[PDB]
């Protein structure tokens, strides 16, 4: 991972790309069908877990302290770049295997998650990787309604509080991870005190009208908790929920020879 | 016609790199892939904007445009 | 739609016993095969069961060792043939179908040529 | 190093080794514009070597 | 123009700023930019959302006001409603108003205009007390609503500006002076800084906390704005002196109101109580401020003014704290009744009781720890310690911030502060009521192993907090003493049964917890001798002792960098049986010390001296005495002691370096070595006598007889050699040492480019730049001697350094080898040899820049050339190499006489420890250079002219010059109105890498250029380039058919060229496209010719004889 997160970042002899690296790991945490082979002649839940702690190690380790010459200064920008790399990095590659690998992280981990992003709450890596850690747990549902639970619901519920408060202090590329926690939150912490999650719900839409992913997730969590929530709560502000949604709305070789088809052999907003 | 020995040497391979030139076709048949592969990902990005009036500069408007450049936009 | 509208010209085309009916016909499915072999979603899932019709269609119409008949056939097979290489498996409920015709199409008549 | 390639080669293969007499030759001859002595001391040596296993069987 | 777009935006800002400066003249002045300034107020100052269009409303309206003021008089803004007055009336009133947005909005848009605002000298004498006041409040308002409100930093900053400009600008303040009066201090009079200072003086006590401490703070830093008296505390004792019992009330308005209300809401109202509280915490800050500023002593709030609501609250901690967590016993009145922030209002208090104890014991000697006594009981030693011990204990405690994490050093503060207190003993009798320190080390004896009980994790982690923040208090010992001697075995062994009977399983929460235990033993003192031993467990699962290591490297590491040689004293001992796990557990020192530099590595350093004390205590090692696994791991052992010490001590002769330095040697005798193994301790010679250069060349003796093809590409030896000797150039490299560069040549310099000399040439090219000019100098001098086959060595190796050495010790080494040279330039292979190495670095020595004997030189090197086996010719080449180089400077006119990841990535590295004819080239330069210093020319070209043009001389001398003015064409282009006379005929009938090749060269540089000369002037000219052609339509054939058709698009390109001199022959065009007319295709290439002629607009065929001129194109249609 020190060797993933060197390579720079691209903006907008031939030099090796660092986004490459996951298909690998795609198959390297998905290996069941190749270690029981090679046992003819678990462990990748023991590869998730080292992952696990690697990934711990380093955001404990890493520092991301920074000046004002508002005015994003990095004091160690090569470390800034190194953190968001090693952020996508783990929100592309976590969701794939089973959370419930996870499972025993779901408290320390998140816990000192929530300090680091507390240490400088402006770093929308943080919000990524802590908004795939939450979409695993649901995924593997933990919630339910053990002091364990009782704690971390109670962290979630006044960590989703003070983001919902202070997002509105945060402009794009922070603010749209803020939304996206606020959207990838689960029906059950939100049950208390839904109305402030409103207004952020109607400027996730009309944000994500300027950039389609945003809204396609705000969408999901909007089925999600009109499924699971009881309307009675929700009725009042649903004049206030359809007006953001007005958008998406009011817009407007190859021949007959036979080469197997080797082109077919290899393999939005509309939508 | 002064890359005539330009492209007598470019093209000067009288020692045998036969193997050498297909391997090399194919390897950068490989790489255009790799350039197509990120090309329709490219094009999927929204086309550049145009605009059909001039831009002018200054402290206090003018009202010196033309009235084509009213009606193009 | 033109690959409705070329199914029921080639339903039509070989009405009459000739020759120039089959090149017709060959010629329609060539037409056919360069162009729904480029769907982009959605013109494949009409292509099915415009399939269907003609696959079926010729099944039971064409019936005869006539070669006019036999170009055609043979060009849609090639065709169901490089369509189904990268089709998916969404094509299975006739796939058996196809197979109840497929050997059917082969042992009979198939068979004599 | 090739002192002990020819020791092993003539008690191993059994013959006059001409090839061996080469080795040697090239083993003591390439001295004439360095002073390495230790070098030239352990070319004496499998020179002493050689020798003894020469008179040993035929040559 | 606040948008999420570059194009619109970016066009935008511009059409508002241009308006903006537009609509604020005299013309347009008044109803039509009323409009604009009232939207300007209302678009960002109120809204839910987008900053963006908050910060652009901000500073857009304040370059408004700048370019209002700009361009139009004062008297125009005064008479007019569109004043800066107005909006500072709007700005203050919309602050005013009870809603978020239109105080954050004012706030933010004075912090934008501010910049520029505090430039202006009238308005702020006109306006300061007004602001002041102003954001005072909404910055009350603020606390008032909700702290995490976005208003409350827009509110600091600009109080922030505020303070800025005050203490900027005091003079006007400090007099008394009649400016206009703000809501605050209702008596109007000639306003002072004094006033409205001592207006929020007697202020202070406000429910608003942080509004209250950030007023005290800015009045504190205002005392000496003053114009009179200073900031001491003495003029807060004159303000004392008269106001001696007031500020009870005064300062503090709190503690219920005074007393009384703090009384009411203890039986009648939970908001009403949470507001006492809340008060009561700002007047116990205000408090706590004032002592911890030294500005005013404890006895004058305890024995002055007595402020019973602080026993009154102590009253209501033995009401409340700990006890009531639902219910103040009002019996008037979780989310339904809002236990949260009820709970956060107790941590609070909680917190703010705290520091008050640490100030009043720290700030006030225990001569005012009889004002401690005023509580009789102080009754919160009862209770803090089980805060101490379980934060749910006051309370809830629920949501684990920064609040809670904090809370301990505050804690460890008061502990230390109450040590120092008598009380503590009674806290220690409260410390070993809370806990007997023995009670929980059977509970925790429950098998915590996967799945188990979690309350035992949690009580077990709540004791190690505890006891953590003892031990940072200085007190071990207060709750449990020494058992039977300083070694607490009551922790060591319960460490060693459940680190062995875990698996005689594992979880990372047992495994912190376990490190959690690791260091409250580490605590204990003693401990690690007994842990050493424990370390050093033979009981096999491999052994359990090492294991242990394993599970705990860290932690082990921590607790033995406190240890300096104790441990390590006994490892060495104990080293003599036992080498893994006490060589792993000296790697882990290493890494650790290593590891440890942001505040000194010195610990590693006194580590490495004393292991090197120790060093001869382990001798069953490093010799033949031990397995040659171990003498690689004291290999690595020492190159990491050697890589983390400095290379100044134990480099040279310093106490136990000759020890290892010796073995060293020893280590570099043992034969029995691996020759790659011996070439991986040789890789730390760069850290470094005789002996030692000895011992090197009888080890390399035995390595590289004469040969290095004698081994076989690929062969396991032929490996080990080539990574054995680019260890040897790295390790060179690194070191720059001469003797090991004159070693390394002399073993290289043997058979041209046999030992992959590409890579010692390059190593040379980099270490020419690096080291001093007097160690180049003395460098390249040594090479010179040992120069004095025997030229193979300079050749390979001078001129490496010569033409990338530095260019002052290149004149320091030369200048001593002036004469030196001189002398000596003056069987015989080796007088040849010498010369040629001398005439080699005489040419790079000159090539540099110009005493002055050095005039005679030049000829001493011209004859050398000039006189008319082999080696007599290489020396002619040398001569002229070095004439051009001298000429390249004298003779330059004519006649020239014929990261923290990259951080981690090292310290990973570190603990793994893993890192066609040449002979002519001069004189293209030479050509190149005196084109740049300046048809017919005494520049030799007529010279040479004539030298090439006639065809009598040796073909190599032609093949010599075709090359030449092959790469030089470009210098004469205006005289190729000649040379294209000789090269036609030298390309005539031309005869060595092979004919084609430079017969192809040179059409194509001839061709180069069309206009500037064709062969039309003379019959020769164009008869010989009918030859020519001729000689290349026999020539023209490839089995490539693509160098083939290369050269047909040639002849394409030359014949139409010039169309006016070229012939066709017909006959062997006839026969070519003729052919045997056969079935198969072989004068299908001459049918290719004919597409030539008829690339060409001249006529399809002409009988310039007649080959028959009627069936002449039979052929063409036979062959079709």
């Amino acid at each position: 991972l020190i060797r993933i997160c060197s390579k720079p970042v691209v903006l907008p002899w031939k030099v090796p790309t660092y986004k490459d690296y996951v298909d690998l790991f795609r198959h390297l945490l998905s290996s069941d069908q190749m270690m029981d082979s090679i046992l003819a002649d678990s462990l990748n839940h023991l590869l998730y877990d080292e992952f696990v702690k690697s990934v711990l190690k380093i955001v404990e380790k890493l520092d991301l302290t920074l000046e004002i010459q508002a005015n994003l200064h990095p004091a160690k920008p090569k470390d800034f770049s190194a953190f968001i790399n090693l952020v996508e990095f783990c929100r592309e590659i976590l969701p794939e295997k089973q959370a419930e690998f996870f499972e025993p992280w779901v408290y320390s981990f998140s816990y000192e998650l929530i300090l680091q992003s507390t240490r400088l709450p402006l770093i929308s890596g943080f919000y990524k990787l802590l908004s795939i850690t939450v979409r695993n747990a649901k995924k593997i549902k933990y919630f339910e309604g053990d002091p364990e639970k009782y704690s971390c619901f109670a962290l979630f519920v006044k960590f989703g509080k003070e983001v919902a408060v202070k997002m509105k202090q945060y402009k794009d590329e922070l603010l749209a991870s803020c939304l996206t926690f606020l959207l990838s939150l689960p029906h059950n912490i939100i049950e208390l005190d839904v109305r402030a999650y409103v207004p952020a719900l109607q400027m996730a839409f009309k944000l994500g009208l300027s950039y389609t992913p945003l809204a396609e997730v705000g969408l999901n969590a909007l089925e999600e908790w009109s499924i699971y929530i009881d309307r009675h709560v929700m009725q009042p502000y649903y004049k206030d929920i359809l007006p953001c949604l007005d958008g998406y709305l009011k817009t407007s070789f190859n021949k007959v020879v036979l080469k197997h088809l080797k082109k077919t052999k290899n393999l939005s907003l509309e939508e | 016609g002064r890359t005539d020995l330009l492209r007598l040497r470019r093209r000067f391979m009288r020692d045998q790199e036969k193997l050498s030139l297909m391997y090399a076709r194919k390897g950068v048949a490989e790489q255009k892939r790799e350039k197509e592969i990120k090309s329709e990902l490219k094009m999927k990005q929204d086309a550049q904007v145009v605009l059909y009036r001039s831009y002018r500069h200054g402290d206090l408007p003018d009202i010196q445009i033309k009235h084509s450049s009213l009606i193009t936009p | 739609c033109s690959l409705l509208r070329l199914q029921e010209t080639l339903s039509a085309a070989d009405r009459c016993g000739a020759a120039l009916a089959g090149h017709q016909l060959i010629r329609g499915l060539g037409q056919e095969c360069v162009l729904s072999s480029s769907p982009a979603v959605l013109a494949l899932q009409t292509s099915l069961v415009f399939s269907r019709d003609f696959g079926l269609l010729v099944f039971v119409r064409k019936s005869l060792n006539s070669i006019e008949f036999r170009e055609c056939r043979e060009e849609i097979l090639k065709f169901l043939c490089i369509f189904l290489e990268k089709m998916g498996q969404k094509i299975a409920p006739y796939s058996v179908e196809i197979k109840n015709t497929c050997t059917s199409v082969y042992t009979k008549d198939r068979a004599a040529k | 190093n090739p002192a002990e390639n020819f020791r092993v080669l003539v008690k191993q293969k059994k013959a006059s080794f001409e090839e061996a007499s080469n080795q040697l030759i090239n083993h003591i001859e390439q001295f004439l514009d360095t002073n390495e002595t230790p070098y030239f001391m352990k070319s004496i040596d499998c020179i002493r070597a050689f020798r003894e296993e020469a008179i040993k069987f035929s040559e | 123009a606040c948008d999420v777009d570059q194009v619109t935006r970016q066009l935008y800002e511009p059409l508002v700023m241009q308006l903006i400066h537009w609509f604020t003249n005299n013309k347009k002045f008044e109803s039509q930019d009323t409009v604009a300034l009232l939207e300007a107020i209302l678009d960002g100052i109120v809204d839910p959302v987008d900053s963006t269009l908050r910060d652009f409303c901000g500073r857009c309206i304040r370059e408004f006001l700048k370019w209002s003021i700009k361009q139009i008089t004062p008297q125009q803004q005064e008479k007019s409603p569109v004043n800066t007055k107005s909006l500072f009336k709007r700005l203050y009133s919309l602050a005013l108003h009870p809603n978020a947005f239109k105080r954050l909005g004012a706030s933010l848009a004075f912090n934008n205009i501010y910049r520029e605002f505090r430039e202006e000298e009238s308005l702020v004498e006109q306006f300061v007390f007004e602001a002041l006041v102003i954001y005072m409040e909404s910055l009350a308002l603020a606390h008032a609503d909700e702290k995490s409100l976005g208003t409350i930093q827009q509110c600091c900053d600009a109080i922030d500006h505020l303070c800025r400009i005050i203490e900027k600008k005091h003079v006007s303040l400090n007099k008394a002076k009649k400016r206009r009066l703000p809501r605050g201090f209702p008596p109007s009079a000639s306003l002072c800084l004094l006033d409205l200072v001592k207006w929020l003086l007697a202020h202070c006590g406000r429910p608003q906390t942080e509004c209250r401490h950030k007023s005290i703070e800015l009045f504190y830093k205002f005392v000496p704005l003053l114009p009179g008296n200073r900031s001491p505390n003495l003029w807060l004792k004159d303000v004392l002196k008269e106001e001696g019992v007031s500020f009870l009330i005064n300062t503090f308005e709190g503690g219920g109101c005074g007393q009384p209300s703090g009384i009411l809401a203890q039986p009648t109202s939970l908001q009403a109580t949470l507001c006492w509280l809340d008060l009561l915490l700002a007047a116990l800050e205000c408090y706590n401020t004032f002592i911890g500023e030294r500005t005013v002593g404890a006895l004058q709030v305890l024995g002055t003014e007595a402020q019973s609501s602080l026993l009154k609250a102590v009253a209501f901690f033995l009401e409340s704290i700990a006890m009531h967590d639902i219910i103040a016993a009002e019996k008037c009145f979780t989310s339904p009744q809002e236990g949260e922030r009820y709970n956060y209002s107790k941590c609070t208090v909680v917190v703010r009781i705290m520091e008050f104890t640490t100030t009043l014991l720290n700030t006030s000697p225990e001569g005012w720890k009889l004002l401690k006594k005023d509580l009789c009981n102080t009754h919160l030693m009862r209770v803090l310690v089980q805060t101490l011990c379980e934060p749910a204990s006051i309370g809830f405690n629920i949501g684990d911030v920064q609040v809670m994490a904090h809370l301990p050093d505050v804690c460890v503060n008061l502990m230390k502060a109450l040590k120092m207190s008598p009380y503590k003993d009674i806290l220690e009798t409260h410390l070993r009521e809370k806990i007997t320190a023995q009670s929980i080390e059977e509970l925790c004896a429950v098998n915590l192993y996967g799945p188990d009980a979690q309350v035992d994790r949690s009580r077990l982690a709540a004791v190690v907090s505890a006891c953590k923040q003892l031990h940072r208090a200085g007190l071990l010992h207060n709750i449990l003493p020494s058992q039977s001697t300083d070694l607490h075995h009551s922790v060591g062994t319960e460490l060693l049964s459940l680190v062995y009977k875990g698996i005689a399983s594992l979880d990372l929460s047992c495994k912190q917890l376990a490190s959690g235990l690791l260091e409250l033993a580490f605590a204990f003192g003693g401990l690690c001798e007994r842990l050493v031993s424990l370390l050093l467990n033979p009981a096999v699962l491999f052994s359990h002792g090492e294991y242990f290591y394993s599970l705990f490297s860290e932690t082990i590491n921590t607790e033995l960098l406190k240890n300096l040689d104790l441990a390590v004293l006994e490892l060495m001992q104990s080293s003599v049986d036992n080498t893994k796990m006490v060589s792993a557990v000296l790697n882990g020192m290493l890494d650790q010390s290593f590891r440890e530099r942001a505040n000194q590595k010195h610990q590693g350093l006194k580590l490495a001296t004393t292991i090197l004390q120790h060093w001869k205590k382990c001798d069953s090692w490093w010799a033949k005495d031990s397995p040659l696994e171990t003498k690689m791991a004291v290999l690595a052992l020492l190159a990491k002691i050697l890589q983390i010490d400095s290379s100044v001590s134990f480099n040279t002769s310093h106490g136990s370096f000759p020890e290892v330095f010796t073995t060293y040697i020893s280590l570099l005798a043992d034969t029995k070595l691996d020759l790659h193994l011996k070439g991986q301790a040789v890789t730390l010679l760069p850290f470094f006598l005789e002996e030692l250069r000895r011992v090197l060349e009888q080890l390399i003796v035995a390595h590289f007889p004469m040969q290095s093809r004698e081994f076989p590409p690929g062969t396991p030896r032929f490996n080990n050699y080539v990574d054995c000797m680019k260890k040897f150039l790295d390790a060179l490299e690194l070191s720059q040492s001469p003797m090991l560069l004159e070693l390394m040549t002399e073993v290289l310099c043997r058979e041209q480019q046999h030992v992959m000399e590409e890579l010692f040439q390059s190593s040379f090219r980099r270490i020419a730049r690096r080291g001093s000019c007097v160690t180049q100098v003395g460098l390249l001098e040594s090479v010179y001697e040992m120069f004095r086959t025997r030229q193979s060595f300079v050749d390979r190796s001078l001129l490496t350094l010569l033409w990338h050495c530095s260019l002052d010790a290149l004149r320091e080494f030369f200048s001593t080898i002036v004469v030196d040279a001189i002398d000596v330039l003056k069987t015989f292979d080796t007088q040849i040899t010498k010369k040629m190495g001398y005439y080699k670095i005489l040419d790079v020595m000159y090539s540099r820049l110009p005493n002055e004997l050095t005039k005679t030189l030049i000829k001493l090197c011209y004859d050398a050339f000039t006189e008319n086996l082999e080696r007599r010719r290489l020396y002619h080449c040398a001569a002229y190499n070095c004439a051009i180089s001298v000429i390249c400077c004298v003779f330059n006119e004519l006649k020239f006489y014929q990261s923290t990841l990259s951080e981690e990535m090292s310290q990973f590295d570190f603990s793994t420890g893993v890192q066609r004819h040449e002979c002519m080239a001069p004189l293209t330069a030479l050509v190149k250079h005196m084109h740049r210093s300046l048809r017919d020319l005494p520049s030799w070209m007529k010279f040479l002219h004539g030298k090439l043009g006639n065809p009598i001389v040796p073909l190599n001398i032609r093949l010599f010059l075709a090359k030449l003015v092959i790469n030089t064409e470009e210098v004469f282009r205006p005289y190729a109105k000649h040379w294209l006379s000789p090269l036609l005929q030298l390309a005539a009938s031309e005869n060595g890498e092979g004919i084609h090749y430079m017969v192809v060269e040179i059409v194509a540089t001839i061709l180069s250029w069309t206009g500037l000369a064709t062969p039309t002037g003379v019959p020769k000219d164009e008869v010989l380039a009918n030859r020519l052609l001729n000689f290349l339509m026999k020539h023209v054939f490839h089995p490539k058919r693509a160098v083939f058709r290369h050269n047909l698009e040639i002849i394409k390109t030359l014949v139409e060229c010039w169309k006016d001199c070229l012939s066709i022959p017909y006959r062997l065009i006839f026969e070519k496209f003729s052919g045997k007319d056969p079935n198969s295709k072989d004068n299908s290439v001459g049918i290719q010719l004919l597409g030539i002629v008829m690339a060409n607009d001249l006529p399809p065929y002409d009988p310039q004889c007649g080959i028959q001129s009627s069936e002449y194109f039979q052929a063409l249609v036979n062959n079709m």
